[PDB]
C-alpha cells in the first residue's frame, strides 16, 4: 500500500585526518538501493538493489554529481556550524540529513520531509506544510533566515511533490517483485527453564519484510509491557528482519500467556502459545 | 559522549551444527558514528568480516550490521567485540543461539 | 532520485 523513499547524509569531520567524510544512502521502504562514500577509491553513486541497475548512465552521472556537490556543501556546513556554536576546530562533529517522501497506494504524496541534525541533535526541519521551517536553537535560526531569504522551502516543495514521488513510483514498478511483496513472519514460541519455578517464554518472528512489526505478550488477556523483554528489530542480512519478545513466567502457568503478532504480510494478527 | 551502542549477536538462519550460515553482529543506537566491531571465533578475530553502509534511525542514532559466513558447531564459541568512545573498555557479547 | 538543489548552505 503505502511507500517511502529516503536519502540519508552523514558528514563527519575528523581534524588531522583529512577532509570530512560524506556518505549518502538511499532507501525505498526498508530496502537500500544506492550509496555514495567520499572515501571510496573513485567516489560515485553505486547501485545496491537489482532494480536500480537499469537506470542509464545519465542517471548515474547526475546522481554522482549531486553527491560530489553535496560533499563540498556539507563540508562547508561543518565549518559554518563551528562558527555558529563558537566551537574549536579541534573536535570531530557530525551533520546528518534525512529527506524524502511518503506516498499512498495511488502514489500521491502523503507527506514530505527534509531535516538536519548537528552532533545527533535536531538542527532544522522543513515543516509538514513544505513552506516553513522549525529551527532548534538560535544557531539554526540563522540558517532559517538564510533559507527564508532564498526561498529554499519552495524549491524543496517542488522536488517533494514532483521528482521525489515520480522517481519513487518508477522504482516501485521496476522493483515490484520485491518492494511490493510483504514477507510474513515465521513465528514460534520457545521454552527455557530458568530455575525450578521460573520459565522464559520467547516469542520469535523471523524472515519478515518490511521491518514494521508488533510482538506483545498477554497474561490472562492483559498486555505485559513492563514484564516483556523486547529486542530491537534486527536485519537478517537477506533483506528480511527478526524480532523476539520474552516473558518470565511461573512454572505451570505457561498456558495463561499468549504471544500476539501483527505484520502487514499477515491477513489477521496471529495468536501463539507455547506448544508442549 | 553521546550515545552507547546496543549490541545483538545472532545468526541469519536458525543454527544447525555443520550447516553453513551467517554470523551477525548488529550495532545500533550509537552516536557518534565511529565504532570498532570484531567478530570472534574462540576468542580470536575473524578475518575479512563485512559490514553494511552507515545508516541511521529517526532519532539520528547510527546502526551497522557486521557479518561473516560460519558453520556453527557444538564446541566453537562465537562473539562480537565492540568499542566506542562511550565505552572505557571493549564490550564483548557472546553468541547465544537462543537469542 | 535526489533533489539537485545546489546552493543551499547553513
Amino acid at each position: 500500500g503505502s511507500h517511502s523513499m529516503r536519502y540519508f547524509y552523514t558528514a563527519m569531520s575528523r581534524p588531522g585526518r583529512g577532509e570530512p567524510r560524506f556518505i549518502t544512502v538511499g532507501y525505498v521502504d526498508d530496502t537500500l538501493f544506492v550509496r555514495f562514500d567520499s572515501d571510496a577509491t573513485s567516489p560515485r553513486k553505486e547501485p545496491r538493489a537489482p532494480w536500480i541497475e537499469q537506470e542509464g548512465p545519465e542517471y548515474w552521472d547526475r546522481e554522482t554529481q549531486i553527491s560530489k556537490t553535496n560533499t563540498q556543501t556539507y563540508r562547508e556546513n561543518l565549518r559554518t556550524a563551528l562558527r555558529y556554536y563558537n566551537q574549536s576546530e579541534a573536535g570531530s562533529h557530525i551533520i546528518q540529513r534525512m529527506y524524502g517522501c511518503d506516498v499512498g497506494p495511488d502514489g500521491r504524496l502523503l507527506r514530505g520531509y527534509d531535516q538536519d541534525a548537528y552532533d545527533g541533535k535536531d538542527y532544522i526541519a522543513l515543516n509538514e506544510d513544505l513552506s516553513s521551517w522549525t529551527a532548534a536553537d538560535t544557531a539554526a535560526q540563522i540558517t532559517q533566515r538564510k533559507w527564508e531569504a532564498a526561498r529554499v522551502a519552495e524549491q524543496d516543495r517542488a522536488y517533494l511533490e514532483g521528482l521525489c514521488v515520480e522517481s519513487l513510483r518508477r522504482y516501485l514498478e521496476n522493483g515490484k517483485e520485491t518492494l511490493q511483496r510483504a514477507d510474513p513472519p515465521k513465528t514460534h514460541v520457545t521454552h527455557h527453564p530458568i530455575s525450578d519455578h521460573e520459565v522464559t517464554l520467547r516469542c520469535w518472528a523471523l524472515g519478515f519484510y518490511p521491518a514494521e512489526i508488533t510482538l506483545t505478550w498477554q497474561r490472562d488477556g492483559e498486555d505485559q509491557t513492563q514484564d516483556t523483554e523486547l529486542v530491537e528489530t534486527r536485519p537478517a542480512g537477506d533483506r528480511t528482519f527478526q524480532k523476539w519478545a520474552a516473558v518470565v513466567v511461573p512454572s505451570g502457568e505457561e498456558q495463561r500467556y499468549t504471544c500476539h503478532v501483527q505484520h502487514e504480510g499477515l491477513p489477521k494478527p496471529l495468536t501463539l502459545r507455547w506448544e508442549p | 559522549i553521546q550515545r552507547t551502542p546496543k549490541i545483538q549477536v545472532y545468526s541469519r538462519h536458525p543454527a544447525e551444527n555443520g550447516k553453513s550460515n551467517f554470523l551477525n553482529c548488529y550495532v545500533s543506537g550509537f552516536h557518534p558514528s565511529d565504532i570498532e566491531v570484531d567478530l570472534l571465533k574462540n576468542g580470536e578475530r575473524i578475518e575479512k568480516v563485512e559490514h553494511s553502509d552507515l545508516s541511521f534511525s529517526k532519532d539520528w542514532s547510527f546502526y551497522l550490521l557486521y557479518y561473516t559466513e560460519f558453520t556453527p558447531t557444538e564446541k566453537d564459541e562465537y562473539a562480537c567485540r565492540v568499542n566506542h568512545v562511550t565505552l572505557s573498555q571493549p564490550k564483548i557479547v557472546k553468541w547465544d543461539r537462543d537469542m | 532520485e535526489e533533489n539537485l538543489l545546489d546552493f543551499v548552505r547553513f
